[PDB]
């Protein structure tokens, strides 16, 4: 809040946000005369860099995997159009209802309740997860009533 | 064929966003999946009705259908897919599906959002495929409210006075048009006159077909910008959040051409063709004096909205100068804007919301930390461009070449004018570099704490490239979107009276 | 009740309009009470509590553009005020910008006969002339009208509610206070000095020819006997508030020890964690003479009646030296620094 | 000359009417005489 | 919004597949200047049945009437720019070619494999003749 | 309601009855009326900060134009149009009176200024509240919309210029303070809601009367074939 104020006005086409080209404390030092050699590979690499995700984790995977080489094989060894378009149809429904049915975090809120006293965690996970329309807790009403132990 | 599609496909968003209220289950979680589903079924619906239930060789109506509504004043349910219609709906159902779908870390409301989200969908393909003249209003009109809803509860610092300036400027606008609607429709009701199918026979008589031909463009001039009337664009663009603007900027402007293109030039030609020449000289400024404010302005989405503001200038010229290809190279021109302004508002959207400075003098040197943001920006700045291989360029191109072998026109401002509108590619890079290069490069302080400071994440990186894609394809071979051949019927009616 | 203060002018002639806002709070219990104001002075109000949020429109330009006038206009009127009372004394323009407002009483100051005279119709209790010299008689018309004009509340509610009673936020009072004073010598016990040069200090916007700087060598000539004697021992802290960067090269108050800040009009606290004050007519003044906070003040003669009225503020705590010359950069420094000496 | 020209006319155009409302709205104001006055020039005026 | 100055082209009920609303810039009177642009435009013709002979020929319908106007209005500019004597043959030859276009045009507009092929035979014997007589 | 109905059916029958020659001198004489009604009621009501007596601008100020706006222009093909005006303008304005009068007893304030956060607290009465508002401005899929739509269509039929473009301009006017109480219906600033809304237990008859009349002011403006071919049969 104290939010200190400003300064003799710069130039309204300032060349570049940047410190002027002469204190530009090392030409060749921040792009080029820098790099070494170290390690880490290829392989190890990408399936150590497509697993920050868990992007689906079981059978949500084997529908999501083994679809696009059924709709790159459809356009040969041709199949009716209504066949192809019932294909992609199904998929949309059945990867759907497994994504709502996954347990959900804290982010997911609201503002004003993803900041409680840590007992947040009591109060979602393993309490919102284990009932289906109770509305106890129902304090969405917000004038920090907050309604838990 | 006789089981309706389009009344599905009109029908199908509005319905299943209804369910959303009267749904006790979560914040925010279940409703993003609930909507993107419903999102791409109808995408899906959409083009298997376009593929296996479309010819592409025949310039009538196809899957028509109607009913009785009101039956007063004749206004039935009349709802048809045609040539010209085909591109713009397709665009809207892809273009409103990836932006629901950037709009997926709301929980503000959620609920209120996504199913106002469906409604403007709903709204946005009711317009496109519409068939009789009032439901063409009402769907035009129907989308005013949730446009204002999302405009007041999300997005800029000072959304009220953009989103009230907006409202109130666009239901003004529309007041000529209804004058338009009560003027055609009185006109000998008795001839069916409100089935906008049958109405390509009327012969108005004079001092009649001009003020129907003004109340109908004074409110696309307002829906559509055109420079006097254009001063609403930069405040509802520079304060809407980057979901509503992508579907805002790409879609709902796109309509002021396209009925401009259904009802005025085919309907009312000896009103149009002693107007066309105003026309091409309003869009040949337009195109340089857009650029020309823009590069003054000083926070980038009002630049961005600018840009958005200078390309309306080729649709326009492409309007007038009276010929197959100038016509058709508007259509394709805006497809490729629909794209590209979109893509542009949500990149400005994702980069701020992060640095969260608009005005574009303190912006540093974000490149090093996010590489990926600054090449799908550059990317798209090229795009924007209008540099060859990308779509943005096949399209000015064939503007002009419609402009050149025009038939309404001898060689003395054919020129000129030619010469005006290739003044905008000396013009637009001056402005678009000037921004790439005060809020990219350039080495800042040593921005390195990973806070505040992440690149695009899987979701926005394939969104990114999934519109990206479209513009490339596009712009190498650009017969996927010369699919129309409703022009040779089109441009049929006005080709040798007078004058 | 809601209520609106469109206070005009800097800082100086800002942290004036503590009082007001108090006799607003006092007669009219629980009244949400904001207030616009310009953007250097705005930075006043993060130190009170009766204001529930300020804002920034009116530097008083002349063409502003006229988009953020109406939005402007568009954020007073979509809140449904009550009464608000202004400054700047409007003429025949302002006096609209006022009215549009569609509260029920328009309470303000105009011109005399100046820039068109005016004052309207659309207006209500309109007074005296315009260039508001004198400090802590200030808005003196409007400590009177909000004084028992109307009914049974008591015979003239608390006249002229007590004096600058400015708080400080505890977060601000440690964290920040302390950053910045231990960045160089700190003890809570130094004295702080602040005419130094002119680029936007406090300069009162009333004070007009003197009280700008002194030459920073009668600051020198002080200095080296401030810190003279077991006293304090500590201050030399010049407490440059310009861009004294551009200044803090050439401290002939020798650069050898004498410190340096920069600051907003946060600075309140830092009079409250030194022990004493020595400065010209400036803000200072007000904020040191508001707490107890012993303060010396060197503005140019005579000009006590007009801008330091408790000449008394707490045991005559605060002394004021005039210059039998009239310009300020003439005084009896020597005088001065044994005033200056005891504390 | 377009923020103080074509953006002054857009907004005029919205802002007269607020000066107009309050203006025409701060006239008469009670007292039931001046109801009655401004009734009768009306119906006076319109006998012609 | 174009007129004819030697109408013998025009058979019975006088039109023919012409689209018109083509731009054509002006080449000047002479008989060097058209049957240089009627060659090189029934040079394309002759291009047409390469790819887009069979698969689809939805668009050899929207190319035929386009090159073929060309030659429509150029053929006619020349046949006004030539002696008398050698004005009977080459409009005898325009009779034969204006014909098989429309011909040829009627039957594709029938969406035919076989029928397609066995037309655009004559009009390509006919269409390389036109290539030399100039 | 009562009045407006009352007088509204009075004065067609006292002026169309003994009134035949006079015609050109009272169709101008109403118009005078008309072309004021639907401006001087509609301004003011832009600065008003009561509820009741914005009502009072707009709904009754103004909303007296278009009905009469057919009583000039009438040969006897508009007095249905009249007639299916005020059956949606009972419903669309009961609505929104039955809506002030339960927040209004639940609260006990009138003034604008304390309607902000009314979502959030009970979101049923903010809807229905909203949705009469909204009709009352006319927009599309509402009933107002239609009422005052087949309230131009014939009107602009019988030849009559400068009074509908005057009444689609003081709409779009309009449309401006009924979306500025919807704006702040929908709101969210804990620190800006007074004292009034967060006192507010939420929860028969005024409930009944609300919903059986709100929804009145959203279907009929869709389902106006029948009460179209039900007023036709006036002759008076």
């Amino acid at each position: 809040e104290p939010d200190l104020q400003e300064d003799p006005i710069d130039k309204w086409r300032t060349n570049g946000v940047s410190p002027e080209d002469f204190v530009y404390g090392v030409y060749d030092g921040h792009h080029t005369y820098d790099e070494g050699q170290e390690k880490k590979g290829f392989w190890e690499d990408v399936s150590e860099w497509y697993q920050e995700a868990e992007p689906p984790q079981g059978f949500q995977a084997l529908i999501s995997w083994s679809f696009p080489p059924a709709v790159i094989l459809g356009m040969a060894f041709d199949v009716p159009g209504e066949y192809l378009y019932i294909g992609a149809a199904i998929f949309i429904v059945v990867f759907c209802i497994i994504e709502m049915d996954k347990p959900d975090k804290p982010h997911n809120f609201e503002p004003e309740i993803y900041m409680m006293e840590r007992s947040k965690r009591d109060k979602l996970i393993a309490d919102y997860n284990s009932m289906d329309i109770w509305d106890f807790n129902e304090k969405y009403g917000e004038l920090w009533d907050f309604t838990v132990n | 064929s006789y089981f309706p599609w389009l009344t599905i496909l009109v029908v199908l968003p509005i319905f299943a966003g209804s369910l959303i209220f009267f749904l006790p289950h979560k914040g925010n979680k279940i409703v993003r999946w609930y909507t993107i589903s419903i999102c791409l079924l109808e995408f899906l619906l959409m083009t298997y009705a376009f593929c296996y239930h479309f010819q592409l060789e025949d310039p009538l109506i196809q899957l028509k259908e109607d009913y009785k509504w009101i039956d007063v004043f004749d206004f039935h349910w009349r709802l048809g897919i045609d040539g010209l219609s085909l591109g713009s709906i397709l665009l809207t159902g892809f273009i409103t599906t990836l932006a629901t779908l950037a709009a997926w870390p709301i929980t503000r409301n959620s609920r209120l959002f996504y199913f106002l989200m469906l409604a403007m969908y709903s709204g946005q393909i009711g317009l496109f495929s519409s068939r009789d003249l009032l439901l063409f209003f009402i769907m035009w009109e129907l989308e005013l409210i949730p446009v204002y809803l999302l405009l007041s509860m999300w997005g800029g610092k000072r959304r009220l006075y953009s989103a009230t300036k907006f409202i109130l400027y666009t239901a003004g606008g529309s007041i000529f048009f209804l004058i338009g609607v009560l003027g055609m429709g009185l006109y000998g009701s008795n001839e069916p006159g409100l089935d906008l199918e049958r109405l390509i026979n009327q012969s108005y008589p004079a001092t009649l077909e001009i003020l129907l031909y003004f109340g109908f463009l004074i409110a696309y001039a307002v829906k559509l910008p055109i420079i006097p009337l254009h001063t609403w664009l930069p405040d509802t663009h520079g304060e809407a959040h980057y979901s509503t603007c992508m579907l805002l900027a790409g879609i709902l402007l796109k309509m002021g051409a396209y009925g401009l293109i259904r009802i005025n030039m085919e309907l009312l030609p000896h009103a149009h063709y002693l107007f066309s020449p105003w026309l091409v000289i309003i869009g040949a400024i337009q195109i340089i004096y857009a650029a020309s404010t823009s590069l003054g302005q000083r926070n980038f989405k009002k630049r961005i909205a600018y840009s958005s503001v200078s390309h309306m200038g080729f649709i326009i010229i492409g309007i007038g100068s009276i010929t197959n290809i100038g016509l058709n190279g508007a259509i394709l021109q805006i497809l490729s804007h629909g794209f590209i302004g979109a893509t542009l508002f949500f990149l400005a959207g994702t980069a701020s919301d992060r640095m969260r400075l608009v005005y574009l003098e303190e912006l540093g040197g974000i490149s090093i930390p996010m590489p990926k943001i600054f090449t799908m920006f550059s990317s798209f700045s090229m795009a924007s461009l209008a540099l060859p291989g990308m779509s943005g360029f096949v399209a000015e191109l064939v503007v002009f070449f419609g402009l050149i072998t025009s038939p309404k026109f001898l060689l003395m401002p054919k020129a000129l004018i030619t010469f005006v509108m290739a003044i905008g590619m000396i013009l637009t890079p001056i402005y678009l570099l000037s921004m790439l290069r005060q809020m990219f490069y350039g080495y800042k302080l040593f921005n390195v704490p990973n806070a505040n400071f992440v690149d695009s994440g899987p979701r926005e990186l394939f969104i990114l490239i999934c519109i990206f894609l479209p513009v490339i394809g596009i712009g190498i071979y650009p017969d996927f979107v010369l699919s129309l051949s409703v022009d040779r019927v089109e441009a049929l009616l006005s080709n040798y009276y007078p004058k | 009740r809601r209520v609106c203060c469109v206070v005009s002018g800097g800082v100086y002639e800002n942290v004036l309009f503590f009082p007001v806002v108090q006799m607003l709070k006092d007669r009219y219990p629980g009244v949400l009470v904001d207030v616009v104001a310009s953007a250097r002075g705005k930075q006043v109000y993060e130190m009170c509590k009766n204001v529930r949020y300020a804002n920034v429109y009116d530097p008083d330009d002349e063409w502003p553009e006229p988009a953020e006038y109406t939005h402007q206009l568009g954020v007073m009127k979509n809140r449904y005020y009550d009464m608000v009372l202004s400054t700047k004394l409007a003429g025949t323009g302002h006096a609209l910008f006022l009215f549009m407002s569609s509260a029920r009483e328009k309470v303000g100051y105009v011109y005399p006969n100046v820039n068109g005279a005016g004052a309207g119709l659309f207006l209500t209790e309109m007074f005296k002339p315009a260039t508001t010299n004198l400090a802590d008689g200030g808005y003196n018309m409007y400590q009177d009208m909000l004084e028992w004009l109307g009914r049974p509340a008591k015979g003239v509610p608390q006249q002229p509610i007590p004096p600058l009673r400015v708080s400080i936020s505890k977060k601000l009072r440690a964290v920040v206070e302390d950053k910045y004073n231990r960045a160089g010598v700190e003890k809570g016990k130094y004295v702080v000095i602040h005419g130094i040069e002119s680029d936007s200090v406090a300069n009162m916007k009333s004070r007009g020819d003197d009280d700008c700087l002194l030459p920073l060598e009668l600051w020198a000539e002080i200095a080296k006997e401030i810190s003279s004697g077991g006293n304090g021992l500590r201050p030399l802290f010049v407490m440059p508030h310009e861009r004294h960067r551009e200044e803090i090269e050439e401290i002939v108050g020798e650069e050898t020890a004498y410190l340096f800040i920069t600051t907003p009009g946060q600075l309140t606290c830092l009079i409250n964690d030194s022990a004493g004050v020595v400065a010209t007519n400036t803000a200072a003044v007000q904020l040191a003479n508001a707490r107890d906070k012993p303060c010396v003040a060197l503005f140019s003669s005579k000009e006590k009646a007009r801008l330091f009225l408790p000449y008394v503020e707490e045991r005559k705590s605060c002394t004021v030296v005039a210059s039998a010359t009239g310009k300020l950069a003439g005084i009896d420094i020597e005088a001065v620094k044994k005033a200056v000496k005891d504390l | 000359f377009d923020k103080g020209v074509i953006d002054g006319i857009t907004n005029g155009v919205g802002l007269a009417s607020f000066c107009i409302g309050e203006e025409i709205k701060y006239v008469g104001g009670g007292r039931i005489s001046s109801y009655l006055f401004f009734f009768l020039c009306y119906v006076s005026v319109f006998l012609f | 919004k174009i007129r004819n100055k030697e109408i013998n082209n025009g058979e019975t009920g006088t039109r023919s597949f012409v689209k018109n609303g083509i731009y054509m810039a002006d080449i000047g009177p002479s008989f060097a200047a058209h049957a240089y642009r009627v060659r090189s435009s029934a040079f394309d013709l002759l291009a047409l049945e390469d790819l887009l002979g069979k698969e689809a020929s939805n668009y050899v319908n929207k190319y035929l009437r386009l090159k073929a106007t060309f030659i429509y209005y150029d053929f006619d500019k020349l046949i006004t720019a030539a002696d008398p004597d050698a004005k009977p043959p080459l409009l005898d030859l325009a009779n034969r070619l204006f014909d098989s276009f429309e011909k040829l045009q009627a039957a594709v507009t029938t969406k035919d494999d076989t029928d397609i092929g066995s037309c655009y035979a004559d009009t390509k014997l006919i269409l390389q003749e036109v290539m030399t007589r100039m | 309601v009562t009045s407006k109905v009352a007088a509204s059916a009075s004065a067609t029958r006292i002026l169309d009855i003994p009134f035949y020659f006079s015609s050109n001198e009272w169709h101008l004489l109403l118009e005078i009326l008309a072309i004021l009604s639907m401006i001087l009621g509609n301004l003011l009501a832009i600065t008003q900060t009561s509820m009741k007596r914005m009502l009072a601008y707009s709904s009754i100020g103004q909303i007296g134009y278009v009905i009469i706006g057919i009583i000039v222009g009438d040969s006897n093909d508009g007095y249905a149009s009249m007639i299916t005006y005020m059956l949606f303008y009972i419903s669309m304005n009961l609505g929104t009176f039955a809506c002030i009068v339960l927040f209004g007893l639940r609260t006990g304030t009138d003034n604008i200024r304390d309607y902000a956060g009314l979502y959030m607290k009970d979101p049923f009465l903010a809807l229905s509240l909203a949705l009469c508002l909204l009709s009352l401005g006319g927009l599309p899929p509402l009933a107002g919309f239609f009422g005052k739509l087949y309230l131009f269509w014939c009107g602009w039929q019988a030849g009559l210029y400068f009074l509908v473009s005057i009444g689609l301009l003081t709409s779009v006017l309009s449309i401006y303070y009924y979306l500025k109480i919807i704006k702040l219906l929908m709101t969210g600033r804990n620190q800006e809601i007074t004292p009034y809304v967060r006192n507010y237990r939420r929860s028969n008859s005024i409930e009944l009367s609300m919903t059986v009349c709100v929804i009145a002011s959203t279907i009929p403006g869709i389902s106006m074939n029948p009460i179209l071919a039900i007023a036709q049969d006036t002759l008076f």
